[PDB]
RNA sequence: ACAUUACCGAAGCUUUGGAUCUUAACGAAAGUUAAGAUGGUAGGGGAGCGUUCUGUAAGCCAGAGAAGUUAAGCUGGAAAG
RNA sequence: GUAAUUUAAAUGUAAAUAUCUUUUUAAAAUGUUCCUGAGUAGGACGAGGCACGAGAAACCUUGUUUGAAGCUGGGGAGACCACUCUCCAAGGCUAAAUACUAGAAAGCUACCGAUAGAGAAGAGUACCGUGAGGGAAAGGUGAAAAGAACCCCGGGAGGGGAGUGAAAUAGAACUGAAACCGUAGACUUACAAGCAGUCAAAGCCGUAAUUUAUUGCGGUGAUGGCGUGCCUUUUGCAUAAUGAACCUGCGAGUUAUCAUGUCUAGCAAGAUUAAAGCAUAGAAGUGCUGGAGUCGAAGCGAAAGCGAGUCUUAAAAGGGCGAUUU
RNA sequence: UAAUAGAGGCGAUACCAGGGGAAGUGAACCAUCUAAGUACCCUGAGGAAAAGAAAUCAAAGAGAUUCCCUUAGUAGUGGCGA
C-alpha cells in the first residue's frame, strides 16, 4: 500500500510503500488475542507463597485426646480449620512463563501492524531525524505537532538511536520500540502510532522473510 | 490475590429479611430461622396460587346452591338445565349475580326450569 | 478501549465443584455416596479387585532386542520420485539436505511405495527385491555401501 | 520431566499394540501340564490371538508410551 | 341390590396469555409459523450472574461528597442489578 | 529524594606494575643394565556400593585367610577362554562452572493489610508444666492536643453549659452492622389447641386518587381453608436416627509434570526446539542465534531378518496383524 | 619440665564430606522388596565442599573433574508381585 509522510513539523514531504506482505495481510484476531496473552503472562513474577499446615509455626502435639473431652476431634492446632493453620490449596510460587511457536508470534506482528496501519489518521510516518541534543523538549514537540487522540504514543525506530530513546523515556505517555523488539502490547494498544521511514524499510525486510 | 470482600452475604441476608419482616419472633431478625420460614413460605405460595382456583370455584357453587334454596331447582337440575338450554354463563358470573341483581338470577332460573 | 474480541471457544471455563446445589455439583462434588473412591483414593495397580489381573494371567512372549537393533530409515520411491530429478546420486548427503531422513542415522533403506521415473544413482544401505528390480527396471544404478 | 508417568513393567512384557488400536497378546494355558489337553486345542492355544475390545481402555492407561 | 337422568370432584384434558428447546416449512439471513417436549436424585452435557487483582486505565466518575452498612421504590426468567 | 554524575583523611577488599622471591644457568640425539610404587594385583569365604535382590553376575570397595608378576609386564573390554583394540594402578595437590543465605545493601510483585501477614505491627513476652517443652490475645482521636479555661449537679466518676475544632451522637477515640437489651407511638390479644407460614378476609390506623367514601399503594390483623423445621444418612424418616445457643468473620478437587481425549490458534509429509549464547534495556524482558532430541512418514515376526507385505508353514493354501482410499 | 606453633567453643532450625542408620507406608495381609541412605544421631572443616588430570569410557574415536538439556522411563533388575 501506498502512505504519505509527513515532515518532522507536521507537514508533508514525501512518500512511502508499504509492502502488503506485512501490513496488508489478513487480520488473525486469535493470534493477536494469543499473542497478547501470553506477553502479558510472561510479565509475571508469580512469587507469591502460602505457608501449610507443615510450615507455619509450632508444634505438631494432639491438643486433647481423642475421646472423653467432649470437644470436636482435633490433629495438630495448626488445622487448616483453625484459626492461625495452615491454609489448604493456597497459592504456591510458579512458573507462569510459555514460549508461543514462533510462526504464531509472526502471525500476529503482522496482523497488529495491518491493524494499525489500516487507519490513515492514528497511523502516521515521519522522515528520518534524530535528536543530537538529546534533551526531552525537542522530541516532545515533535509529538504534540503528530500525535492527536490525547493517549498512548508509540514510536518506531529503524536502529538503536540512544539520544531519541533516553530522550524519550520520559515523556508522558510515550513508548519507543525499535523495529526488531516490538511488543504486541503495546502495538495493539497504542492509539497514535508514529513511524520512522528506516523503521518502515526494516520492517519490510524484518518480516517479509 | 486474596479475593476476600464480604459484601455478599450481607447481601443476601438483606434480601431476605426484606421479605420476611411481619414474622413472628427471632423468624423476623435471624439469618437462619429467616430463610428456614421463607424457603417454605414460598412453596407454599406456588401451591396456593394453584389452589385458590379450587378455592374460589367451590365459594361460588356453595352461593349459587344458596340461592336456590328457595325454588325447587336442586342446583344439579339447575346446571342440567342451563347445559340444556344452552347458556354459557359462568359460575363466578351467577354467583356475583345473585348478590348484586337478585331478580336476574332468578329470571335465569324460571327459563332453565323449562 | 479496543476489545481484543477472543475467538470463541478458545478457553473453556472450568468444572469448579462443590460449590452449591445449583451448579449440579454440589456437596458430593461428582463422587458418588459412599466407599473408597469417595475419598481421594483407589487401588491403582491394575486393579480388579483381588481376581488375578489379566497382565498375570496372560504369559511374556520373549526378549525386545533393543541394544541390537540395527535401526534406520525408510524411504521410497514414490517420495525420491516426488522430490528428485535425474542424474544426481541419492545418498545420505542428499536425502538429508533435501529433508528426507534427519541426520541422526545414516544407514537408510530404499522401499517400494509409489512409482518412480527418473534415472538416478544410488548409494545406499539396503534395498528391498521389488524396489530394485523397479529401479533397474527404469534404468537407475545401485551400489550397496 | 518431574514426574514422567512410569509404565507398568510387569503388562508392558504381554500386551503389544496394533497399528490402529488391537492389543495382540499370547494365550494362556500352553505353559504346563499338555498331554491330556487335546491336540486342536494345543494347537489354537499356539497361536496368538486379540484382546476383546473392552479392556483396550485399561490397557492404554496401563501403557502410557508404548 | 337392581334401573333412569345428573352433578360435584386432581397441577389430567380443553381454552386464554407468556418463555425456552427439538424437528419441519417459509425467509438472503435475522427470524416468523406448524408439529411436540420440557417431574427428576446419582450422574453427563451446555449456557450465565457475582467477588478480588492485572492490561485496557497518566481513561472516566468523587470533597459540589468515594467506598461501606442503611430506609424506601423499581427492573430482570434465576443467580441479581 | 529520584535520572545522569560524583565525597575517601583513615580502614577493608581487589587486580596491574615494578620491587622482592624462586627456578632453567643446555638441547636435539642409539643400544646394553638399574628402577618405575608389595602383603599390593589376584584367588577362597562372608557383606556393601554399582540401575543391577546369586542370577550366567562382570567390575569396584571391603572383613576373615591365602597369595603374584617386575615391559620378555600387568589391568580392562558385564561368566569365562583365545585373538585384537585401549590404558599403565597400589604417591600427593588443583581455581572456575556447581550446592547454600542464617543474614548485609540496593530493588521488584495480577504477594498480605490486623481471625490476614513471621508465633510476634507490642514477643517467644503474659501464662501452663519439676524439667525437657508448649504458647496466646491486644493496630486506627483530630489536619494540628489546639487534652474541654470557667460554671452547675455529684464524695468522685460522669453528665449538663460555656470554649477549642470543619465536626466533641470526633472527649482515649475513624466508618460502627448483625446477634442482644430498650424507650415512645399505632394496631391486635385474656373461650382458646397456629411447624407460626401461605391463600381469602371484616374492622382500625397511615397515605394517594376519584368532589369524598368508595377504589389502590401500606402497616396491623378477628375469622375461614391448606400445611409433619432443616441438614446428613437409609429399601423407607415429622420421626423418639444424626448435627447446630444465636450472630458475625475464618473455614475444602488447587499447583507442578506425564499419559490421553476434546476445543481454540498456527504450520504441514512434515511439525517443533530444550539447555544455552548474543544484542539492547536494567525492563526476573522478548527479538534473534542454537535441530542436539522427540513425535509422524511401514509394518510384520520371539528374534535373525524380510518388507506393502510379514509371520504361522513345503505351501499368497487358508487365515492372524497390516494397506491401495494417508 | 622448657620453647614457640595450630586447635577447644559458638554461629547457618543452610550447604558439603565421613561414620551410624530406622520406623509409619505401598505391595489393599506380610516375611523378600519398597519407602531409603529418608528423618535423625555423631565426627570434620570450607566459602563452597566433595571429587578432580584415565592401569578411563567403550566398539565410538575420543581424551581431568563437576553441574544442565537430551538419550529415557530407555537398557536391565524385581515373592518377574508392587
Amino acid at each position: 500500500m501506498e502512505r504519505k509522510v509527513f515532515s518532522k513539523d507536521g507537514k508533508e514531504i514525501g512518500t512511502i510503500n508499504l509492502d502488503d506482505r506485512v501490513f496488508n495481510i489478513e487480520i488473525s484476531h486469535g493470534s493477536i488475542y494469543n499473542a497478547i496473552k501470553n506477553e502479558l503472562s510472561n510479565l509475571r513474577v508469580g512469587t507469591s507463597s502460602t505457608k501449610t499446615r507443615s510450615e507455619v509455626r509450632g508444634s505438631s502435639k494432639k491438643p486433647w485426646k481423642q475421646k472423653g473431652t467432649g470437644r470436636a476431634r482435633v490433629g495438630t492446632k495448626r488445622n487448616p480449620v483453625w484459626i492461625g493453620g495452615g491454609i489448604a490449596l493456597g497459592p504456591k510460587p510458579r512458573d507462569y512463563s510459555y514460549r508461543l511457536p514462533k510462526k504464531v508470534k509472526k502471525l500476529a506482528f503482522k496482523s497488529v501492524l495491518s491493524l494499525r496501519a489500516a487507519d490513515e489518521n492514528s497511523f502516521k510516518v515521519i522522515e528520518n531525524f534524530n535528536v543530537e541534543s538529546g534533551k526531552t523538549k525537542d522530541l516532545a514537540l515533535i509529538i504534540k505537532n503528530f500525535a492527536s487522540f490525547n493517549g498512548k504514543v508509540v514510536i518506531l525506530l529503524g536502529n538503536d538511536d540512544q539520544m531519541i530513546k533516553r530522550a524519550g523515556k520520559n515523556i508522558r505517555d510515550l513508548k519507543i520500540l525499535s523495529f526488531d523488539k516490538l511488543r504486541v502490547v503495546d502495538l495493539f494498544y497504542a492509539k497514535n502510532l508514529i513511524a520512522l521511514e528506516s523503521a518502515v524499510n526494516k520492517l519490510n525486510e524484518f518480516y517479509i522473510k | 490475590a486474596r479475593a476476600k470482600n464480604g459484601t455478599v452475604h450481607v447481601a443476601r441476608r438483606k434480601r431476605i429479611l426484606k421479605k420476611t419482616k411481619g414474622f413472628w419472633g427471632t423468624k423476623k431478625s435471624n439469618y437462619k430461622k429467616a430463610k428456614d420460614t421463607l424457603r417454605k413460605g414460598m412453596m407454599y405460595a406456588t401451591r396456593d396460587r394453584k389452589v385458590r382456583k379450587r378455592d374460589f370455584r367451590r365459594l361460588w357453587i356453595s352461593r349459587i346452591s344458596a340461592a336456590l334454596s328457595d325454588t325447587g331447582v336442586t342446583y344439579s337440575r339447575f346446571i342440567e338445565g342451563l347445559l340444556k338450554s344452552n347458556i354459557k354463563i359462568n359460575r363466578k358470573i351467577l354467583s356475583n349475580l345473585a348478590i348484586e341483581d337478585v331478580e336476574a338470577f332468578k329470571k335465569i332460573v324460571l327459563e332453565i326450569r323449562r | 478501549m479496543f476489545n481484543l474480541l477472543k475467538p470463541k471457544g478458545a478457553s473453556k471455563r472450568r468444572k469448579i465443584v462443590g460449590r452449591g446445589p445449583g451448579s449440579g455439583l454440589g456437596k458430593t462434588s461428582g463422587r458418588g455416596q459412599k466407599g473408597q473412591k469417595a475419598r481421594n483414593t483407589s487401588p491403582r495397580l491394575g486393579f480388579e479387585g483381588g481376581q488375578t489381573p489379566l497382565y498375570r494371567r496372560l504369559p511374556r512372549k520373549g526378549f525386545s532386542n533393543s541394544d541390537y537393533k540395527l535401526e534406520y530409515a525408510i524411504v521410497n520411491l514414490g517420495d525420491i520420485d516426488k522430490k528428485f530429478k535425474d542424474g544426481q546420486v541419492v545418498n545420505y548427503d542428499t536425502l538429508l539436505e533435501n529433508k528426507l531422513i534427519k541426520k541422526k542415522n545414516k544407514k537408510i533403506k530404499i522401499l517400494s511405495n509409489g512409482k518412480l521415473t527418473k534415472k538416478v544413482s544410488f548409494e545406499v544401505s539396503k534395498i528391498s527385491k521389488s524396489a530394485e528390480s523397479l529401479v533397474i527396471k527404469i534404468g537407475c544404478t545401485i551400489q550397496l555401501v | 520431566m518431574a514426574n514422567k508417568m512410569k509404565t507398568r513393567k510387569s503388562a508392558k512384557k504381554r500386551y503389544s499394540f496394533t497399528v490402529n488400536g488391537k492389543v495382540k497378546y499370547k494365550k494362556q494355558n500352553l505353559r504346563h501340564i499338555l498331554t491330556k489337553k487335546s491336540s486342536k486345542r494345543k494347537r489354537n492355544l499356539r497361536k496368538s490371538g486379540n484382546l476383546s475390545c473392552f479392556e483396550v481402555k485399561r490397557i492404554k492407561t496401563l501403557l502410557p508410551y508404548g
